[PDB]
């Protein structure tokens, strides 16, 4: 018995609002805050992409 | 949210499952067809039928009550009584 | 209409009450409201005293 | 909107939800591509990593062993 | 063939792995029938009282009354100062007291000695 | 839950319960339907292979070994239906179940808010009060002198009677009371 | 203080001359009026107390206790209305007379200016409580409870009388102001040790102290609702008030004699909380929780720092109110089902929503939820104990954890779960019971709003 | 076994730390003597950093 | 992470540098003429800019310029890319100077080891 | 309002940098500030003006009670209850005043730390020294006298401290 139905405007709008914030929020937040720490500009290439490799 | 069950719908679904069973002839199958007396099954087949009904209706039938459901009508009555279906 | 009547009371009355409480009661006592002083950068204009904060040295080019 | 339940069949979908899901997936991938086009340094590094083996004893202030 | 399950106090043996569940004597069947008869008698009495239409109140449970009485009001009359009870009472009632007394006395003596020697950081301590 | 338990489980009942448990845990292990069907067919093949055995001692030994194998090979996190004991939705609606004796403590204004329901409720109460003596008489007539030996209740023999001790079974709260 | 004392001695003839159906109304109304009048004592000074006359004086420690007593009387009257429906007119008037006499004796005890008058009244409070317990208790154990209570109190307090008369002969006066201004240090000798023991042991038996506390469960379980309300809320605070008063003349010997009592009190907090974890009776659970809180107050008084006395006073007031509310809730549940077993009745949140709310609020206040005065007092005591030593923090932390555990355990057991099927006499909550719970709970939150009134004279 | 192994490996990693082949971070004005709360009256021991 | 950890922990820790104790040799040892590092931003300027104590290194002037740029062009936060790059490059130069210091310490330690082994050989024969 | 003493509650002069935009985009903060001034500040200012006009209709004053100085416990004779009572009351008033002085210094320290912000470890070091001195003096005076503190106990503590100081000075310069 297939009762699948996700066409409710409340559910769609809530997930949509939390969905735009999962793409365009880190960029805005990181570009709109002052630098509170010294960045790690210089590092080996295999260490710069360590997270991507393990992921 | 979900539409309520009815006696006719429960009977249709249990007969659907029984007709999808390969060891039962659909032409000689009715709601009063005894699984062992006139359908020629055994205990393991009855257990498998009960498990199929559990999977179909999304709830578990206890073994104390499952060992006594020997008719499609009995299964319908049990499901309706548990789900509080009166029409 | 519903959003207008909701916005006047629920938003406009608390902000009025809180601004009145802060501007005339909380700030009537010393050190109740303390603000971190604004950051002053070289080559700036201090507005209070009409002052000019001078620039830094000449940066050695690093390319 | 009213959706009739289905029995042993694929559920009834909606054009609005289909187009919205496709639009948001496309938006995510477009954003990733656009950011990588402009900010590839954030992923691939910006400045070269120096090789300590290529530094000379003269510039590191290391005298000859005889001294 | 397979590793065996070792029961414990908090990991009791399952009913399907109990060796006595497969070695059944005719006396065991009689005992089971007697247990079922007792349960059925108690159930019948409870159901009669529960389905009585004229009953309005609480069906008093003698088992609950006995449990509450035995756990609270029946302890002292059945107490005998055996060596086990004496040792356990002395330990669990005196040992913690002397342990904490020694700990706190040592800590306070150390603190007082430091204060007297004047090598304890008491600056900004104006609330005691 | 609706059936009175027996004094003991027979060998057939033990093996059937083991078969159902093994099938459920195998389904938990074999997530996909085709794989589950294949291995369930293999399991029933094993059971049918051992089905014919005249030696009850050997049958009991096979059952014991099968139980040990099941306990060793059981799924640590077996699938449980949501409403079944241990399920994620078990006892969820027990807080919404309110009885008719609570229902008769209402205020007259509340009762007047629902006029037609309480007429039928009074009819049910009269029906209950007019049958208790017959129910208790039937119960005390059919019991053995020692007392009940099982938790099974007799039906109503006469046409105008009702099965004894029916009130709470009939008027139990609905599975979704609210 | 006569403006408060005389209206009680007028409550007596009013009660005895009122009509048979108006006794409760008159008593409640005039008790509320007397409480309102007694609210004026909260206007305390900052340096010295209020010296009305040579006999009575009020301090920042006495005023909250007097207000608590005058406020607690009408609630006891309401509970008595609840459980004394079928009593005769004369016996109801006698019960009200006992309550009024107990309140009058408590007021005079709190406002007494001399130690001997304080002792006389503090022992005079025994008679009405014993009569109430042993006469209007419901079960057989009320006689044994009364005997235990009376003899524990007297065995504690007689050496206190001997010490008081000896002190008067030695120094000249037992007036509190004189013994405070003319206080002299107590040397470390056997005679001084035994005088210290006499006074402190009297007040500790009254407190009670762990090991000297069995009378408390015995009396509180078997007493009627009004007796339990007055025993837990006010009569337990006589020991704390006495210790906060009598320790003026016991220094510096208190710095040396406090160790056994401190260890007893802390380990008693732990033990009584653990006992609360496994109690089959609700009233016993509440009584042992009271014992734990009073042990914490004992620790504060014995460490005897300015931050510990404020916490002691706040905790005394908060515990009195909370214990009274808990006893009232337990009595309502008992009167519904006629049994004190905790697991007998369940699903009471399904059956009675508002009572479930009252239970939730009372249990939250019991486990010291901030910013309640319970937490204020407990936190002040914990900070003072931490200054005293740095393992008291460990003991207080484990005590607090177990306190939260048993409070929420009793809440979940009584209110949550599936209701008992065969209990079909759960009638809707009465307006009287709801008003009783509200009048218990609202002053706690108001004192949370204004906490400086119950922090003692060291604030 | 799991908890003991984790504790032992944490101790091993503490006594064999991980770092980068770089020198200590250099700060101006006697390693920020006044900014960290140094006494203005007293004169700190000079800290001089050279180019390389 | 790196080969230096392997060299120090599975090799000659005496020849490998100690990060918590370096530098060990005098700064002028092997440098006939060495120039002291120059700080552009003054203490008062850094204090007024309210830079964090970890941010008050020799690259503080670029950070001050970046902060001033960001504050002035507030609504357009995608503006101070040049200032950000200048600050990043200054930090990169500081880091490579630190790496040079580490390498100098390493090879000075190994040169000391070679010299002392040669001295031991001479003393033996 | 500024109805407090600036010397008692010091505050460094406030230097606010002038706005020097470098972009053509409008300032949402400025627009929202204008909206807030139009919608909130003006109505609350009008309400306060009306209220203060009503207050000035009937203006009455209250005074700060002045307490005379009385001889202290050092001059009080032994077992002289009246003089001891007067000295004890005076000492308690002085104790409360000293507590409020310590509170004032702590408020200064907190305000200075919050104002300086990221550079507090150096800028607000003058308040730290004043607080250290005041705290040390307050601790030395009203140290652990207990919950039953009194002028006599404080005098005994002071005598003990004076004896210790005299003995230390003698053993140093002797
Ligand atoms: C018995 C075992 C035992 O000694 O346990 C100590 C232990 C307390 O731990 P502690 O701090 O190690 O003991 C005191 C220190 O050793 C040493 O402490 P201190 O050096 O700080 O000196 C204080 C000491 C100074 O020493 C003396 O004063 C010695 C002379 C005592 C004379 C007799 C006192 C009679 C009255 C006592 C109370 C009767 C009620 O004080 C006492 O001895 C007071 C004794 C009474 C304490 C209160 C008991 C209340 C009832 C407990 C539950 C009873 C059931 O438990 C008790 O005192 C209660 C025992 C109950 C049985
Ligand atoms: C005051 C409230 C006292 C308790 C409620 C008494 C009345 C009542 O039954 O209300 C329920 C009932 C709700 O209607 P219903 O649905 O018919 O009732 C069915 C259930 O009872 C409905 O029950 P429910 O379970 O749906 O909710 C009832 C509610 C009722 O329970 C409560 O209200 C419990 C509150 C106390 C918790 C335990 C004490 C902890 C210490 C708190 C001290 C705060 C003092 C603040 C000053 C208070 C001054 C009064 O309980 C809760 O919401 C659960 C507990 C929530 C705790 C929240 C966090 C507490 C700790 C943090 C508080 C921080 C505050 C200061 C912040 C400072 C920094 C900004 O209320 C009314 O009908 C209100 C009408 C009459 C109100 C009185 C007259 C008002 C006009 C004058
Ligand atoms: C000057 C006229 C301009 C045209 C007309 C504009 C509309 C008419 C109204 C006047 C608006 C004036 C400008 C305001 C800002 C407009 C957006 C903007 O510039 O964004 C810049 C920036 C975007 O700039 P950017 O950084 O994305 O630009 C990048 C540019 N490139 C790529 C080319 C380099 O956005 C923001 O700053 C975000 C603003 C978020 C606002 C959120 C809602 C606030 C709601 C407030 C409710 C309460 C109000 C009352 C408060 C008081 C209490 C009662
Ligand atoms: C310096 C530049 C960046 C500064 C930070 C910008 C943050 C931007 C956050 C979103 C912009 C503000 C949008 C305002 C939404 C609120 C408006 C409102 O009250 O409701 C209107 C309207 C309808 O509301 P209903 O609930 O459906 O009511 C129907 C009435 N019949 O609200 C909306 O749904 C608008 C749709 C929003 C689009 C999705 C926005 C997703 C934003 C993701 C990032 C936001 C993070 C929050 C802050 C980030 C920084 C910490
Ligand atoms: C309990 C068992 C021990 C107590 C038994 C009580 C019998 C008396 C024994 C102790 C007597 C002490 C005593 O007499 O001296 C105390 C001293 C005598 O000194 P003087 O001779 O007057 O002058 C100094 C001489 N150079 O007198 C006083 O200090 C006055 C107070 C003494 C009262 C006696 C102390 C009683 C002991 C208190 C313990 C209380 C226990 C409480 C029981 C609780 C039970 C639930
Ligand atoms: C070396 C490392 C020690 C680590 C300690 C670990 C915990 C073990 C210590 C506590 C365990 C219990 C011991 C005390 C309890 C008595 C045991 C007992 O009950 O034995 C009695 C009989 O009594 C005895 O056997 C006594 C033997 C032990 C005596 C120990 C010395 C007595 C100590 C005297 C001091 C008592 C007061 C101590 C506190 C004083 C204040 C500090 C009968 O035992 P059953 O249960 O019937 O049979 C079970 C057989 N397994
Ligand atoms: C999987 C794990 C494989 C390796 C297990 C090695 C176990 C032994 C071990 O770690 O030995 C290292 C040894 C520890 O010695 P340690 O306790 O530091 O002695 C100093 C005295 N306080 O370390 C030493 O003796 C010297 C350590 C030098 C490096 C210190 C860095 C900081
Ligand atoms: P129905 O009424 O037709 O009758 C069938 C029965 C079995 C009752 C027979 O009438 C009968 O009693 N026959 C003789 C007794 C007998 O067959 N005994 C042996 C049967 S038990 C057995 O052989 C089981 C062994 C195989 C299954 C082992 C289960 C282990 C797998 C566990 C896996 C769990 C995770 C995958």
């Amino acid at each position: 018995l297939v009762l699948i139905n996700e066409n409710n405007p409340l559910l769609i709008n809530s997930i949509k609002r939390l969905l735009i914030g999962s793409i365009f929020a880190g960029f805005i937040i990181s570009n709109n805050i002052p630098p509170m720490t010294v960045p790690n500009t210089t590092m080996p290439l295999y260490m710069k992409m360590t997270a991507l490799i393990v992921t | 949210d979900a539409p309520p069950l009815t006696l006719e719908a429960i009977k249709d679904r249990v007969l659907y499952v029984l007709k999808l069973y390969d060891k039962i002839d659909p032409e000689k199958l009715s709601v009063n067809s005894h699984f062992m007396k006139d359908l020629g099954l055994d205990s393991l087949d009855q257990v498998e039928i009960i498990m199929a009904m559990e999977d179909e209706f999304g709830f578990e039938i206890p073994d104390i009550d499952a060992e006594k459901l020997m008719c499609p009508q009995e299964i319908v009555d049990y499901i309706a009584d548990k789900k509080d279906v009166y029409e | 209409y519903r959003h207008s009547i909701f916005a006047v009371t629920h938003v406009l009355i608390p902000v009025w009450i809180i601004h009145y409480y802060l501007k005339y009661h909380v700030t009537a006592k010393p050190y109740t409201v303390v603000e971190r002083k604004p950051r002053i950068f070289p080559g700036d204009t201090i507005l209070e005293t009409g002052e000019v904060i001078p620039l830094m040295k000449e940066f050695p080019d690093q390319h | 909107v009213h959706i009739e339940p289905r029995y042993r069949q694929f559920p009834q979908l909606t054009r609005s939800q289909l187009i919205q899901a496709e639009f948001f997936s496309a938006t995510m991938w477009f954003w990733i591509l656009w950011r990588f086009w402009h900010d590839s340094d954030a992923v691939l590094g910006h400045f070269p990593y120096p090789d300590p083996s290529q530094w000379t004893d003269e510039e590191l202030g290391i005298l000859p062993d005889d001294e | 063939s397979f590793p065996k399950y070792k029961p414990s106090r908090l990991a009791t043996l399952p009913a399907t792995l109990d060796p006595a569940e497969y070695d059944i004597s005719p006396e065991t069947r009689k005992a089971q029938a007697e247990r079922l008869a007792i349960r059925s008698r108690l159930k019948r009495e409870y159901l009669l009282q529960y389905n009585d239409p004229n009953r309005l109140g609480v069906i008093e449970d003698p088992a609950l009354i006995r449990w509450t009485y035995a756990r609270s009001a029946n302890i002292y009359p059945n107490f005998r100062p055996t060596p086990k009870t004496s040792l356990l009472g002395a330990l669990f009632g005196i040992g913690p007291l002397f342990f904490w007394y020694y700990v706190f006395k040592t800590d306070r003596d150390k603190k007082e000695k430091l204060i007297q020697e004047g090598k304890l950081d008491q600056t900004f301590n104006i609330s005691y | 839950a609706f059936s009175a338990p027996a004094a003991y489980l027979t060998h057939q009942q033990k093996v059937l319960r083991l078969y159902k448990r093994a099938l459920r845990h195998l389904e938990s292990w074999c997530v996909h339907r085709d794989k589950y069907r294949y291995f369930a067919c293999l399991m029933r093949a094993r059971f049918d292979e051992h089905k014919n055995e005249k030696d009850m001692v050997k049958a009991t030994q096979l059952l014991r070994q099968a139980e040990e194998e099941f306990w060793y090979g059981q799924h640590p996190q077996p699938y449980i239906f949501p409403e079944s004991p241990g399920g994620t939705s078990y006892e969820r609606y027990e807080c919404y179940k309110v009885p008719e004796w609570c229902l008769d403590d209402w205020h007259p204004s509340e009762k007047a808010m629902y006029p037609d329901y309480f007429a039928k409720r009074e009819q049910w109460k009269r029906l209950r009060r007019e049958s208790w003596e017959r129910e208790v008489k039937q119960l005390q007539e059919e019991t053995p002198p020692g007392g009940p030996r099982t938790e099974a209740l007799p039906p109503a023999r006469k046409e105008g009677d009702l099965p004894p001790l029916w009130w709470h079974i009939v008027t139990r709260p609905r599975e979704r009371p609210m | 203080m006569l403006k408060i004392i005389i209206p009680t001695t007028m409550l007596l003839p009013m009660t005895w001359m009122s009509k048979h159906n108006m006794i409760w109304i008159n008593a409640t109304v005039h008790s509320l009026l007397i409480s309102l009048i007694s609210l004026s004592l909260l206007n305390q000074l900052g340096e010295n107390s209020l010296n009305f006359s040579l006999t009575f004086f009020s301090d920042s420690l006495s005023a909250p206790l007097l207000v608590l007593t005058t406020w607690l009387l009408p609630l006891m009257l309401m509970a008595s209305q609840s459980h004394l429906s079928k009593e005769t007119t004369t016996r109801k008037k006698l019960y009200i007379t006992m309550l009024i006499l107990l309140q009058l004796f408590l007021i005079m005890t709190f406002t007494a200016t001399e130690l001997i008058l304080f002792y006389i009244l503090f022992e005079a409070t025994l008679v009405p409580t014993l009569i109430i317990i042993t006469r209007w208790g419901n079960q057989t154990e009320r006689l044994n409870a009364g005997l235990y209570f009376l003899f524990y109190t007297l065995a504690g307090s007689l050496p206190l009388l001997v010490a008081l008369v000896y002190i008067q002969n030695t120094t000249g006066s037992l007036n509190f102001l004189i013994i405070h201004y003319w206080s002299h240090p107590l040397s470390n000798s056997w005679s001084n040790i035994f005088m210290w023991l006499a006074c402190i042991m009297a007040f500790m038996v009254k407190m009670p102290l762990y090991g000297l506390h069995l009378w408390l469960p015995k009396a509180h379980v078997e007493a009627p609702i009004a007796g339990s309300m007055v025993l837990a809320a006010v009569l337990l605070k006589l020991g704390g008030y006495g210790m906060m008063r009598i320790t003026t003349i016991l220094n510096p010997l208190t710095n040396y004699m406090a160790y056994p009592f401190l260890m007893l009190s802390m380990w008693g907090m732990i033990m009584t909380s653990s006992i609360c974890l496994r109690q089959t009776d609700l009233k016993s659970l509440i009584a042992y929780s009271s014992v734990s809180h009073m042990a914490l107050v004992i620790v504060a008084i014995m460490i005897q720092t300015p931050w510990s006395f404020m916490g002691a006073t706040a905790l005394m007031i908060a515990h009195g109110l909370t214990s009274s509310m808990l006893f009232c809730l337990a009595n309502t549940n008992y009167e519904r089902v006629h049994s004190r077993t905790m697991i007998l009745a369940r699903g009471l949140q399904t059956l009675l929503p508002l009572m479930a709310t009252w239970w939730l609020v009372a249990s939250l206040t019991n486990l010291a939820l901030p910013p309640s005065i319970n937490l204020i007092g407990e936190l002040f005591i914990i900070t003072a104990s931490f200054s005293w030593s740095n393992i008291t923090i460990i003991l207080m932390g484990m005590n607090m954890m177990i306190t939260a555990l048993y409070s929420l355990y009793m809440l979940i057991t009584t209110q949550r779960g599936k209701y008992t099927h065969h209990i079909n006499n759960i009638k809707p909550s009465f307006t009287r019971e709801n008003a009783l719970m509200a009048l218990h709970i609202l002053p706690l939150l108001l004192l949370t709003l204004n906490p400086k009134m119950i922090l003692g004279p060291l604030y | 076994g799991f908890v003991a192994f984790m504790l032992f490996m944490f101790w091993v990693g503490e006594i064999y730390p991980s770092y980068q082949p770089v020198g200590p971070k250099q700060y101006p004005y006697n390693d920020l003597y006044l900014e960290r709360g140094g006494d203005p009256t007293k004169e700190p021991e000079p800290v001089v950093h050279y180019e390389i | 992470m790196g080969a230096h950890l392997a060299r120090r922990y599975l090799g000659d820790a005496s020849k490998e540098p100690d990060p918590l104790r370096m530098p060990t040799f005098p700064p002028d040892y092997g440098f006939p003429e060495r120039k002291e590092r120059e700080m552009v931003a003054t203490q008062q300027e850094m204090n007024d800019a309210q830079l964090m104590l970890q941010q008050r290194d020799y690259c503080a002037h670029y950070l001050i310029q970046l902060l001033k740029c960001k504050r002035d062009s507030f609504p357009n936060f995608l503006a101070c890319k040049h200032e950000q790059h200048d600050w990043d490059y200054c930090e990169h130069l500081d880091y490579v100077k630190r790496m040079k210091e580490f390498e100098r310490e390493r090879r000075l330690l190994q040169r000391k080891k070679r010299r002392e082994q040669r001295e031991a050989e001479m003393a033996r024969g | 309002p500024d109805s407090w003493d600036k010397d008692v509650y010091p505050e460094p002069p406030r230097r606010t940098p002038a706005p020097a935009p470098q972009t053509s985009l409008p300032n949402p903060v400025t627009y929202l500030t204008k909206i807030f001034d139009l919608l909130v500040d003006r109505p609350v200012t009008l309400a306060r003006e009306f209220i203060e006009q009503q207050h000035a209709k009937n203006r009455y004053y209250y005074y700060h009670r002045e307490f005379r100085r009385v001889p202290d416990i050092t001059e009080c004779e032994e077992k002289d209850i009246l003089c001891m009572f007067e000295a004890e009351m005076q000492w308690r008033r002085d104790y409360k005043v000293d507590q409020e002085i310590v509170n004032i210094i702590q408020e200064r320290l907190k305000a200075c730390q919050q104002r300086e912000g990221e550079s507090y470890r150096q800028n607000c070091a003058k308040e730290l020294e004043q607080f250290t001195q005041v705290s040390k003096a307050f601790q030395d005076r009203y140290s652990d006298l207990g919950a039953h503190y009194s002028a006599r106990k404080c005098l005994a503590k002071q005598k003990q401290r004076m004896l210790a100081e005299r003995k230390a000075a003698k053993e140093a310069a002797a």
